[PDB]
């Protein structure tokens, strides 16, 4: 669902200004459920906010109160904790670069094992979700502590599952079966280029995300002359 | 494409400077034992994939070859040979009883799995088992390799030879015969080189201003070592930028907040880019990060009296020439980053003895070895009006050439 | 009651506390190698006798197995396996590069002659020569076995392998590659354990009111060593009862030439209080007279702030729990009696190197090793809020489990 | 439960008859090398299972041990030892340069899978690799084993030893060094024994009436061989019944309609049960089917002049006694079913030479070997008024006892 | 054009016809071992020269690799690999227990001296000693290599291994363990192929109108052997043209002492018809003068009922198809020129046994082997309705593929 407007008005301004681009004259378009055109599952979910009974906060001014720290791995014995509870990975930012993603995949450490699940389907979305569940349970039994839901290796026959739906379903299944705390969820999807996308994935269960397609778009823009800033800084 | 040619050229120049004939270059330009193997691996899906593996042994006159294994899709015979020659140069510089070796496999560990990786490692060890061993060839890890892979290789070799052979492969976990200091080896070697260079140049380490480009494990350990020694770190960098403080950077707090990947920058705070970080006012500069960072434009803008190439090839020929003109002491990577090789050698010695040393013993032995190598190279480069890089290359090739001549191969 | 089953149970609880799957226990509960052999020996009367021999190897993941051999008629497969597991535990506790091994022969050396014993040892070595060696399995002495038997075994193995193999077997004489400190190994180990326990606690070694249930060989040695700085309160279980009851008085050095065969030290007719005295407000306790002296009934009666076990199974689980609740330090026998294994390891290292150390070097290395092991056990026990015995068991099994997991056996 | 005791008893009786002392029995009653191993196997589900393996070597004085490996859940040390002794007896009867060996694994191949079976075979070979080889111990297949498993073991051993070792294991496919006649070996040996017995008893094979109980591969091949020789097969049996025709049974058509499992009976046609098939009028009877078929009740009703035990233990002691009273020539299984062992020996010889024979060469060599063994046993049983079973046992133990005495083990 | 690519293509089509997956082709298309070595040799002038050597091993599933060595300056990795694949094909066709192997050195023996050649061969053996031996890789001679070089290699390997190893290398003199029939191996093989082809067809060997494009060495030998029973019609390509044109007349035996260096047999000035005669109504054809003499243009012109190839690539695919359509028998060169490999295999067998055969035994065994191979190829070609060349290729690859599948590599 990338568009020329999307690129030129969300990705380039982000690099240029270091912040989400501003706007005016709030949405006049119809909702996703009412739009004739096909829409992403992200657009069906709306962010909530603190109106009454709890106030919002200013993250920039009260940065000393905030925290983006994230833990990857399996939690230790909460009731009787010792050492092993902190034998995990920690990140300052849930957003993962390609090099960080590759390093996590290639850790190999027996205590810190990873398994990749291709979240793809042809006709039966329920079937695809159930195979993902079975793969996750098998990996957990084998001792895997990282589950990497990938949209890659997709073609006309195999379409990627909506990452929000996949992450939420897996999170709920593991919570029901008492296995979520033993693993962490990494997402490698091309439908992740917006703050709303990242926030939805995190809030519905994703521990980390890797916008490989956005990075590739930045690389193409750099190569074709525009966006003189280098790939790493971008 | 021209890595092997460049290595051949530096070998030729070093041999010419040392005065050796052309037969020595003819012998040392290419390895005398290159093995190419095909490894069938059963994958999780049940299919069978044929991987291509290479193992090169540059020389064995000094002793058993020492090398590394990397799991990359871009490996080639030329790259393997060149890196084997470079490993021989490193071993000669450190005065180890080793030769040069290098292994490689054409694969993508990112797409491969845990069990597939285990099977591939075992298959590679089997394919090369006929020419490797604790007395012939000692592998170690490289790109996309680690202690688990080393342990798999060690298990394979023991299962082949009917008895445990910890010394066949280094880089193992402690429980399997690993050595302490395997993580801080490169940083400690860089620290030793920095201290020796400062002593030579008259710079006092106490209060010396140090800038480190890269805050990975090596960068963090190096910053901690400088802070302990008393030098003030006025600049560090990570994947998101850098910081600057002439009066100190609170390395303790930075390490405390350091994550697994080494990020220490804040979110809503502007950072310092690497281009202007390299140009900061400091006495010591340490690039331990991506390569090709010092060129003609920034060579004149660099204000560091000492530059230590912790990473691999962070400086170009033009940058080296300009720094030599400006009288800036450059410490080559081939010498600075030899701590890992030295610690692997210590692990091999411990496996041979059956006795495993401690952190303090490893520290002191590494200190003596690196100090001796640095002093030898500095004296060579002072006696002959040349650069430390060329002096290090000459020191590396001298031992191998003398051993070959003594043994009668030339 | 079954020693093997008890060992499997302790391994199981240690692994459960460490948080490991059941497959680790399934692997480590039973040795992976059990060789049973029949040795024909020609006796001095011209007849031929068939002797039964067993050799158990428990785990080679960490390194070559190390095990003693005992010449007793009551040896059995289960006993040999249990002792191999215990040896593996001791090696893991001391952090040696060894595995669990053990051997035995069904024989009565009291009836066998010198030449018959030589022939039996040679036949045993010939029988098990295929699965033993400096890199696979290292034998050592045990009850009814000594340096002469070790030397005969070494000679036979050297003849088999066509070259000298001093490191294949330990416990040899000095001329054949023996090591110093073999005799005083266990006593020295208990002394270092006592000193480290006192240092960890607030007790000093000047007063050191010491109760000992020994006074035979090891008990006399440890009492003599303590007498230099500490004091004595009472000695119990001298093979005749409470023959010694100074009750706040020391004992003159009488270790020159004395034995319990005739009297104890001065006279057998001296005043005797009773068999079991115990009690008394002391600060150090060393119970070693018989198995399971301490029970539930007398667990609360003792008034010692520190207890150091010097025998096999001197205390029960209920007693250990009671002492832990009372906050009395308890040093397990498995850690206290590891000096012999450590000295055997030193002898193996000396054989591998070709360089033989001195008594001072052996003593200092033993001190370092045992102090490190004691500190690790104490710290882990404090962290987990458990007893020293369980902490030692977990420390012992951790190395084996991690090595097996790394090598991929589970 | 008493298999080992029974084997010991027959060994004792044979040695007593031969006149050897008791030390020979003491040496030969139990194997001198029994190895028990634990094999970790990764299953398809990803879990790890620990299997138990046994390998017994009765003797090696004559030459390298020869044995088989069976994958059954009911295997035990006693069974393995007894079958190793039986294999030694067979080798001695055939006059092979072999000893007795036997391997076993506690597993259920029915529930196991293809890859799991491969992994288990490789693990077993690794566990026993230290005491086996082309010069030490040669395995072969048994219950739930076949050429694929033998090939996996051979690949494992070659991968361990760094060079191909076809002679380490027999029963391999032709492409990997197998021998011709591996399928008809037992039937051909039974045919040779039948012909020799008929010659001894004066029965002409031409027109001789033969009844075969069992129409598996052995039964079918035996029936074909009798038909070619000219004897008339008047009865065969399968899992569903049997047929009877005094004038011939059209073995060609029966083999043509024979399926994989050997069924030849029609659907809507009544069949002859085995109980009354054994009682048919014939000159030669050949049970190659389930055991315990001849007892007191049917011994008197049997009308066969010659009975050959193609299967294992199809006759009891009472049946043998009654047949001896009735003057019926009984050919024991230990002799009749030695064709497979002989062909495995030929395969070993071919692997050693590097030259592989043909069907005709294998046929003639097997004929000479079996004829010599049968004649020796018959002459022994005629010189001493005993049974062919006891004569065969004596012939089997004689060579081993003499070799041990010559080598000096007793 | 690429020999390696052509070999991969023929392997691919053979496997596709046999009905095998693509992983088999992926495994068998490229050798699993390729060792490149540098040999320093001290020349007679005191200088040192570095020679390049290659050794390729294609597949060891069937057995140890068998390969020749050639001393040529135009050798290459691709050529060596292709020749190893072809050797594997020949071994599979003849049903030998061998794999594909080959070796080469970049040198010019015409320029090298005797001592220099000895030193070069010894250095090559020293370099590749780790991956060669009687059980791994068996070298043999090729172009610019002979029995003296084989003897030097044998001596060097014997010195390395500390014992005589005649079977490590073939092509040796008789005194060192050579075999009879080495010289006439190829000519004898073509003679047996011709005789078996004639027997399969309705042609007899009395008339046997034979056309030969040889008359040099092999051509003269086969013509002489044919002359005993058959007749001649015309001889072509005698290095000068159609110097021989009896056109229905025989030739007197002139094989005593004659060579093409001076004239051919009688005189160079005799009448010459033209370079290419061909045609004529003959019953046997033996084209061996140059590569690819037969093409599409002249495919239909030949009038021979049987064609037997005696050179490398004498016919193209279009010509082979045309002859197959015309129903003219065509014996592939890969089968016709296997006599040398068979004799080398016999020499290896003799070395293994220690017993050396005679000329009669060698001849009869060669006849048996080649007749069996020819019959198998002919029967399979008839069954599949394909050409003899493709049938031979499939027969060659079947053994390797089945062995690999059995061993589990694919």
């Amino acid at each position: 669902g990338y568009t020329y407007e999307d690129i030129q008005k969300y990705l380039i301004p982000v690099i240029k200004e270091g912040k989400d681009p501003l706007g005016s004259m709030g949405n006049d378009a119809p909702l996703a459920v009412l739009s004739d055109r096909a829409q992403s599952l992200f657009n069906y979910f709306k962010q909530l906010f603190a109106q009454v009974t709890n106030p919002p906060i200013d993250a920039i001014r009260e940065q000393l109160v905030t925290s983006t720290m994230t833990w990857l791995g399996a939690e230790g014995d909460l009731l009787h904790p010792s050492e092993r509870n902190v034998r995990r990975i920690k990140l300052y930012t849930p957003v993962l670069s390609n090099e960080q993603f590759y390093a996590l995949k290639t850790i190999v450490h027996p205590d810190l094992k990873s398994q990749k699940i291709d979240v793809l389907f042809s006709e039966d979305l329920e079937r695809g979700l159930k195979d993902m569940f079975t793969q996750a349970e098998k990996a957990i039994s084998q001792g895997v502590s990282l589950l990497i839901l990938s949209d890659k290796k997709m073609n006309e026959r195999l379409t990627p599952i909506p990452p929000l739906l996949a992450v939420s379903a897996l999170h709920q299944h593991l919570i029901r079966k008492g296995l979520r705390t033993k693993v962490s969820i990494i997402v490698e999807s091309g439908e992740a280029r917006e703050v709303h996308h990242f926030a939805a994935l995190i809030g519905y269960g994703a521990d980390a995300i890797n916008p490989y397609l956005a990075y590739a778009t930045y690389k193409q823009e750099i190569d074709e002359g525009r966006l003189d800033i280098s790939y790493e800084e971008a | 494409l021209d890595v092997l040619k460049s290595t051949q050229t530096v070998i030729h120049k070093a041999l010419e400077k040392l005065g050796y004939p052309e037969e020595v270059y003819e012998l040392l330009k290419e390895p005398m034992r290159l093995l190419t193997v095909k490894i069938p691996v059963r994958m999780d899906d049940g299919s069978v994939k044929i991987f291509t593996g290479y193992r090169a042994q540059h020389n064995d006159s000094v002793g058993p070859t020492k090398g590394g294994i990397r799991f990359h899709p871009n490996v080639t015979e030329k790259e393997v040979k060149a890196l084997s020659i470079w490993m021989s140069l490193k071993c000669g510089i450190i005065d180890l009883p080793y030769g040069g070796g290098k292994g490689g496999i054409v694969c993508d560990p990112r797409d491969m799995s845990f069990r597939e990786l285990e099977r591939l490692s075992r298959g590679y060890v089997r394919a090369i088992s006929q020419i490797v061993g604790p007395t012939k060839d000692v592998p170690a890890p490289d790109v996309f390799t680690n202690s688990q892979i080393m342990a798999w290789m060690m298990d394979e070799y023991s299962r082949i030879d009917e008895f445990n052979s910890p010394g066949f492969i280094t880089g193992k976990p402690l429980v399997l015969g690993g050595s302490h200091g395997r993580e801080s080896a490169t940083a400690k070697g860089v620290t030793i080189c920095i201290k020796e260079a400062a002593k030579k140049r008259g710079i006092d380490i106490k209060g010396a201003r140090v800038v480190v480009q890269g805050f990975g494990n090596a960068g963090s350990y190096l910053a901690k070592f400088m802070h302990d020694a008393g030098a003030k770190v006025v600049g560090i960098s990570d994947a998101y930028g850098g910081l600057y403080d002439p009066e100190g950077l609170d390395i303790d707090y930075l390490l405390d907040r350091r994550d697994s990947f080494g990020t220490v920058t804040k979110l809503f705070n502007d950072t310092i880019t690497n281009q202007e970080l390299l140009e900061l006012d400091c006495d010591i500069l340490v690039p331990a990060a991506i390569e090709n960072q010092i060129t003609e434009e920034n060579a004149h803008n660099i204000r560091a009296k000492i530059v230590v190439e912790a990473a691999n090839g962070p400086t170009t020929l033009e940058g080296t020439k300009i720094l030599s003109d400006r009288d800036i002491l450059l410490v080559p990577d081939v010498l600075a980053s030899a701590g890992g090789v030295t610690v692997s050698y210590f692990e091999w010695v411990q496996n041979n003895q059956g006795f495993y040393w401690s952190e303090e013993e490893v520290e002191e032995k590494l200190e003596k070895m690196m100090v001796k190598s640095f002093n030898n190279i500095y004296e060579m480069a002072n006696n002959r009006r040349i650069d430390m890089r060329l002096a290090a290359y000459m020191v590396g090739v001298r031992k191998m050439a003398e051993a070959s001549r003594f043994r009668g191969w030339i």
